[PDB]
């Protein structure tokens, strides 16, 4: 029923180049900065998915070098990806992220601690999170799934401060939703309501993880045209969180004590995450991919005029130290200096596309009615991504028929 | 350019509320800690409380516990201090005082 | 509109080898030694750039053995690089660097600490930086990016203490600038004014990055003939800043205590970095290199009889540690004995160049009289990297056409 672009879109041999020069994005990597209503500096972290929309101009009402290529009837054309290179600009570096009121207990990695549970436990806690690499192209936007405050309920009737039902959610990746961390992919905000179990850059929001099973498996496969991947971690400490534990160890599994003791311990573990070595053979950046094969249907036919580009780089996560000088006492003096949090993101984006024809039969327009019928409603043969957040790269104005004036083209000549 | 209006002069009979208010000290992203100080013609000066705009935190003196409130509005602002049964006793000049951006020792701007 | 240079150069059989001889550089890690005007020690650490200036000598006025190759009308001769071999002479290692005054409060990678923020909180505390590897080679010199303070401002109006505005300055890189270390591309000098947020080797300079993005998007490429990197780090320790918060984490993030606690820890989180291992099957060094293809246009062509090579080498930073006795009691005390810190960069830059001559029609000297036109005015048919500063290398008089006669003409023989 569904059948791969090849059978309906003729290839031809024009090729173009478009570069989206340099993107730069520069904000704060723990939280946004509101004075006094709206954002000043936004929250820019690594462990953010960079979302690009590319926007691409209408081959139809392109200024093409002769208009024999096709029949205004009958026929219609639609770009398609076939090189592909995202720059990254940035040293290779780790960042941290922490939380001045982190619910951790004792350190439950060695040993300890008698009997302390008492109001506030929460400590300052730093540290670095797990190293993950990817990215995807398609025409359609990725799917990210998450576990968060599931309908309730499953099983009947009351209330209250229970465990909350879980229910994995797939939706929409938009630019700046977080990656996984050390945590699992979760809505923190409602699962967590203490505000204090995951550091401050994710304690308020959802970390999304990619649906790989779900983007494979859809019949066109308009959301995967390939992807790359590459995730990392180990256990760097352990502890256990202060408060109830909602579920006590079974009366079967321990042998009450002690004299003392007789209360048992916090059994609620958790371990901080670390992404390990960052290294130059490890980038999956920074080096072209040439789609020969797609793994959908969809073989690489940008549906639209345009092109989701998503991306996530951690390695280049290093965080910023500012430290600006409100006075200048006589010796050293804490209070005479402001310390803040910056950090950075360098991209450029680089394509090359693939010009197509596709014959109108009875058949083809019937196939395309279905899917998206948008496609033939913009051929002349509202949008409903308003609603998200890209980061709109408008590569309109910037394609070029000279390959070999820029570095993409000039690695597409000399290969492929 | 740093100095800090108050809410001015009052005479109230015994046994009602009255309310201070201060200004310039307490916005948003700056985060100041604003103290309070009663100036007794006799006990010199007493410090009443330390609050902190944005978070809104609040520490009082055991002896003024009951009798001095603190409240902070993190729009423009703040901070007023509101003083319940008044006596013969609270009759004294209070002072609105911020370090720049926090701590307690610290009063080089005073209302 | 640009060509590469294989379609206005021919090639030739001639080939020279020219060897610099062995180069070393001894002085102080940390920084220069001025007594009492002008240095008597300079400061050379693993962590700087070796960018070398090799002048070669002009082949238009060289002594080859027959003039019969060319016309001294209508055609003119120029070096073309082929071969490079960037020895290092010393042992793999690693050097650290410090802070008697750090800007390190509590260690957050664990636990603690309650509440002790007083007047100075600085601790002398010592690291090893991220390890970093790359050498780079063009008729031009590299590119470097890094974040300094920016010009005011965006948005108005007022100070004082703020928050710099950050700008991505592109510079040039000069022979002795400092690479990234594990904090980042910045000028430490401008952004961080308490002279105590990182180690004293740069906290008063600035480290500068490749910007391989814009020097790969050059039309002629000039500057990228080919490069090679590694670069590798991880976190070891975490700590946050003392001093007041610039931007307080937001109300939302953080539910208040609490009694006691009521003030906010340190939420401004830096982590140290650590080269990790240094292995001989990790260098990129004492091994030749074979620019058979070139990324850019410019396909090893060093206009102006001159070639730039830079180098960062972070695997071979040990610092030697030197002890002097002033006195000898008759017990051990540590009054009679300075220590001194030394480092030492061993090099021997090889090359082995080709012979090329240009016919130079109207057209050829209308597309030379663009781009660099001085290539024009030196052929007979000021210099504005006087105010930079390169490690001066001098290959006149050191052109050989006896290739077997050295290492890397015999490798060249034996090889391509």
């Amino acid at each position: 029923k569904v059948v791969a672009t090849d059978a309906y879109v003729t290839r031809t041999n024009i090729f173009y180049h478009a570069s989206s020069s340099r993107l730069l994005a520069v904000g704060h990597p723990y939280f946004s900065i509101k004075r006094a209503n709206k954002t000043v500096v936004p929250k820019v972290s690594g462990y953010q998915y960079r979302v690009f929309k590319v926007v691409l101009p209408d081959p139809n009402k392109f200024a093409l070098p002769d208009s024999s290529l096709f029949d205004p009837t009958t026929q219609r054309l639609v770009w398609a990806c076939t090189g592909l290179e995202v720059g990254r600009g940035q040293p290779l570096g780790v960042g941290v992220s922490g939380h001045p009121f982190l619910n951790k207990y004792d350190d439950v990695e060695n040993s300890g601690s008698g009997g302390n549970p008492g109001q506030d436990n929460r400590v300052n806690v730093g540290m670095d999170y797990k190293q993950t690499q990817l990215c995807m192209v398609g025409c359609a936007p990725p799917l990210g799934e998450h576990w968060g405050k599931g309908k309730q309920c499953t099983n009947t009737p009351v209330q209250a401060g229970d465990c909350p039902p879980l229910e994995l959610i797939t939706s929409v990746i938009q630019d700046g939703d977080m990656v996984d961390t050390g945590f699992g992919a979760m809505n923190f905000a409602d699962l967590q309501t203490n505000k204090s179990d995951v550091p401050i850059d994710i304690c308020g929001t959802t970390c999304k993880y990619p649906d790989y099973l779900q983007m494979a498996a859809d019949p066109y496969g308009d959301r995967l045209f390939f992807f790359l991947r590459k995730e990392q971690m180990f256990a760097r400490h352990f502890f256990n969180r202060a408060g109830e534990v909602g579920e006590p160890v079974p009366d079967t599994l321990i042998i009450k004590g002690s004299g003392n003791r007789t209360s048992v311990g916090s059994s609620i573990y958790v371990n901080t995450p670390s992404g390990s070595l960052v290294s130059s053979e490890a980038q999956l950046f920074n080096k072209p991919y040439w789609l020969q094969k797609a793994q959908g249907h969809n073989n690489g036919i940008c549906w639209g005029n345009q092109l989701f580009v998503t991306v996530v780089d951690t390695t280049r996560s290093t965080n910023m130290t500012l430290c600006a000088s409100v006075t200048t006492s006589s010796t050293y003096t804490n209070s005479d200096y402001k310390e803040y949090m910056r950090h950075v993101e360098e991209y450029d984006l680089q394509f090359i596309f693939q010009l197509c024809s596709i014959t109108l039969s009875a058949e083809v327009v019937a196939y395309i009615h279905t899917m998206n019928p948008s496609v033939l409603e913009d051929w002349n043969f509202p949008d409903p991504y308003k609603n998200l957040s890209f980061w709109e790269v408008n590569l309109k104005e910037k394609f070029s028929s000279e390959l070999d004036q820029y570095p993409l083209g000039r690695k597409f000549l000399l290969q492929s | 350019e740093v100095q800090l209006q108050q809410s001015g002069a009052e005479v109230v009979r015994s046994g009602a509320s009255v309310k201070l208010s201060c200004t310039a000290s307490g916005f948003n992203i700056k985060d100041y800690a604003i103290h309070w100080v009663k100036q007794r013609p006799e006990k010199g000066l007493e410090w009443i409380g330390a609050i902190d705009p944005e978070y809104g935190d609040t520490e009082y003196v055991p002896k003024f516990q009951g009798k001095a409130t603190m409240t902070a509005d993190t729009s423009s602002n703040t901070a007023y201090l509101q003083l319940s049964s008044l006596t013969s006793e609270d009759t004294a000049v209070y002072y609105c005082n911020a370090g720049h951006d926090y701590d307690r020792g610290r009063f080089p701007y005073w209302g």
